[PDB]
């Protein structure tokens, strides 16, 4: 379960968001 | 560490000039389940997603989301010169923060892993709890919609830059996306398709 952190961006009358997605690697490729 | 990190920076701007809700600080909690249609020969992704706003203990647009709303998604992509197009259809039930969608690569083989496109491929379908209604920017910008822009940095690899227009076309919520991807390593985890088909 990811978490998208949202904050107002008053200048653009909108929002800003920042977050980290973690993609799992398959095994046996390294 | 057995994972590929993708850092997302996002900004959203209303298309119309009418009133919108500017939220207090909070977050969306998103769970996603990826699957395949056994009878679908094309390269594709079936997605079931639930999103809930959270983080606070405590406009006319949200009225448009009280029932099941049909969704259309169209993406035009260019990653390291590899052109591709994706179409999606499905529906959203914001009452339960619920998305059900099927996406198809209409140009043949998708040149990147499906999970790397999940975040790009409609946060207006998030479930905002009752005590959090006044923080739902996404629905407040409807029906005129919003522009969603991101840069996604894949650590030790390339980046996606996306611009999307999310708005209503009649009764249908539409996500139109242009994606540009650059500086990817030819045998890295993205272009080398080294990612598990799932999403946590």
């Amino acid at each position: 379960s990811s978490n998208v952190y949202i904050m107002a961006d008053k200048q653009r009358n909108g929002i800003k968001a920042n977050f980290q997605i973690c993609h799992n690697l398959v095994s046996l490729r390294d | 560490g057995g994972v590929q990190l993708a850092y997302h920076y996002q900004q959203n701007t209303p298309i119309g000039d009418g009133p919108v809700l500017l939220p207090d600080n909070h977050y969306l909690s998103t769970q996603t389940k990826l699957s395949k249609d056994p009878n679908e020969k094309r390269d594709h992704m079936v997605l079931l997603e639930f999103v809930t706003a959270a983080g606070i203990t405590r406009s006319k647009g949200e009225e448009l989301f009280t029932g099941v709303v049909p969704i259309l998604v169209e993406l035009d992509g260019d990653v390291n010169g590899h052109k591709f197009s994706v179409s999606g259809e499905g529906e959203g039930d914001a009452t339960y923060g619920k998305l059900t969608l099927k996406f198809i690569c209409t140009t043949g083989k998708l040149p990147v892993p499906w999970p790397t496109l999940v975040t790009t491929l409609v946060q207006c379908f998030s479930r905002y709890p009752d005590h959090m209604k006044q923080h739902d920017f996404f629905k407040s910008a409807m029906p005129e919609g919003y522009i969603q822009e991101r840069t996604i940095f894949f650590k030790d690899d390339g980046n996606y830059k996306t611009r999307a227009e999310v708005k209503f076309e009649g009764d249908t919520l539409v996500n139109r996306i242009e994606l540009k991807g650059i500086d990817f390593k030819e045998d890295g985890n993205i272009l080398g398709h080294k990612l598990e088909y799932n999403f946590n």
